[PDB]
């Protein structure tokens, strides 16, 4: 992150999110692996 | 002749492919190298990503 | 020393041994206002 | 080339050159558009 | 094991010899002399080695910074004795010791710039209290002031710093022969190694910053030539030596080029 990126960011999650949603998010966790190979690994991807 | 076992058994623990898959270049030049891995403790499922990943790096069209 | 400088404060050390010691038993800052016109001032201060 | 008062952005500068951004990086507050963050000492001459 | 390119039996011994026996010779510069980076050609003209020298020499730069990051030693060891003396003698001299100044000036002239100082103001302000305690007034040689028959021994260790930071000895201020005493002792070795100091730092940021501005400069050429076929050993092989490099990269990407040697060099022509 430039020093302009982590600046914007900071000012983008705690005060653009927060005021134009009035606290209506929610923080989100994924299983990455389950995810690509629950949707993926089947036989168009894998077969040749 | 036993490293041809691991190969194989390497390559049905991944995802048990069809020899016509193991024929595949992405999986021709990689299952060497997944023959020197995987009698550790590392993973199956870190094999089966790492599959899909460099099969997706192949395929740029 | 950058609080000192800007409130405008010279003598920039307390000088915090004995010359301290000798400022409990008591010390006036020993150079008065060269020019004066309205006799005594001093405001103390409650924050609020 | 930063070289006058206007036309020197911090910013712009030191992303064509990794030598701004690792001198910004360790000062940051040259990193102002406002005022005058140093030039090349032979091209900040301001008096004259 | 020790990895390099299409390369013969004697040159990977040479190379080996002098990447290992690096700490050792004089004028570290790989740049200034030219033995080894010609040495460490494939052979056969231009076709058949253009390609496999510029691998090759990637493997050199590369390797070369990363037993120059591996072998440099500690420099806040003569850092940490400049702050004893710094620290210790010559204030309880300005403050304790009296008749000298005052707190704010010479106090935060020693503690100002404690992390990256290139300062010479500072050094001339105590060469001059230096030079106003012993004989004469100007400031021709100020490091060992008062003495000259140690300044070519002190400006050749200087020189042999800059030559070879990676092997560094300090000299000394001897004992038995002085223009003052412990006072003047004191700002002669604190000049000596603020000197030291500045010259092994201001030399290792030069040959680093070579080394990575001659890593940087053969990926961009190896990428031109490796970006035309169209093979998946051929575009596997640019992706390995299109990662981006820094410094703090550079190790794991060794051992990283080190497991996919056995791809690349069949991936070469």
């Amino acid at each position: 992150p430039s020093n302009e990126n982590t600046i914007l960011s900071k000012i983008f999650y705690f005060c653009v999110l927060p005021a134009l949603s009035n606290n209506k998010a929610c923080g989100a966790g994924v299983n990455v692996k389950e995810l690509v190979l629950d949707l993926f690994y089947t036989e168009p991807f894998i077969c040749p | 002749k036993e490293e041809e076992k691991k190969k194989q058994q390497m390559l049905t623990g991944v995802l048990g492919l069809q020899p016509t898959m193991a024929n595949h270049p992405v999986l021709g030049v990689f299952l060497p190298k997944y023959a020197k891995q995987n009698g550790g403790n590392v993973d199956k499922t870190a094999f089966r990503l790492d599959l899909i990943r460099m099969l997706a790096l192949h395929r740029l069209n | 020393t950058w609080i000192r400088h800007h409130v405008g404060i010279e003598k920039p050390n307390p000088s915090e041994g004995e010359a301290l010691n000798i400022i409990t038993f008591g010390g006036i800052n020993k150079n008065p206002p060269s020019i004066l016109l309205h006799g005594q001032q001093a405001i103390c201060e409650v924050i609020l | 080339i930063p070289f006058h008062r206007f036309f020197s952005d911090p910013g712009i500068c030191g992303t064509m050159n990794a030598d701004i951004q690792v001198f910004l990086n360790t000062f940051p507050h040259y990193q102002r558009n406002d005022g005058g963050f140093p030039l090349p000492p032979p091209l900040a001459l301001e008096f004259y | 094991s020790i990895p390099f390119a299409w390369l013969d039996r004697d040159k990977v011994q040479r190379l080996t010899n002098f990447l290992s026996n690096l700490e050792n010779l004089e004028n570290v510069d790989l740049r200034e002399h030219p033995y080894v980076t010609n040495s460490c050609v494939v052979r056969e003209g231009e076709d058949v080695d253009e390609l496999k020298t510029l691998y090759n020499t990637f493997i050199l730069w590369l390797m070369y910074h990363y037993v120059l990051s591996k072998r440099k030693p500690d420099y806040n060891a003569i850092w940490q004795d400049i702050t004893k003396l710094q620290n210790v003698v010559n204030e309880y001299l300005k403050s304790k010791g009296l008749n000298k100044g005052n707190f704010e000036n010479m106090f935060t002239n020693k503690e100002k710039f404690e992390s990256q100082f290139s300062d010479i103001h500072r050094a001339l302000l105590r060469l001059g209290n230096s030079i106003r305690w012993g004989s004469n007034v100007p400031i021709d040689t100020p490091y060992v002031n008062l003495t000259a028959e140690d300044s070519s021994e002190i400006e050749n260790n200087l020189q042999d710093a800059e030559k070879n930071m990676l092997w560094y000895t300090v000299y000394n201020i001897n004992d038995p022969w002085d223009e003052n005493g412990y006072l003047v002792t004191s700002i002669n070795k604190l000049v000596y190694l603020g000197k030291l100091f500045v010259t092994l730092n201001q030399s290792w940021s030069k040959l680093e910053k070579v080394a990575m501005s001659q890593i940087v400069t053969t990926q961009n050429h190896l990428s031109g030539h490796l970006r035309k076929n169209e093979n998946f050993n051929a575009v596997y092989s640019q992706r390995v030596l299109q990662t981006p490099l820094t410094g703090q990269r550079v190790e794991s990407f060794l051992k990283i080029i080190t497991s996919d040697y056995e791809i690349i060099k069949s991936s070469l022509e």
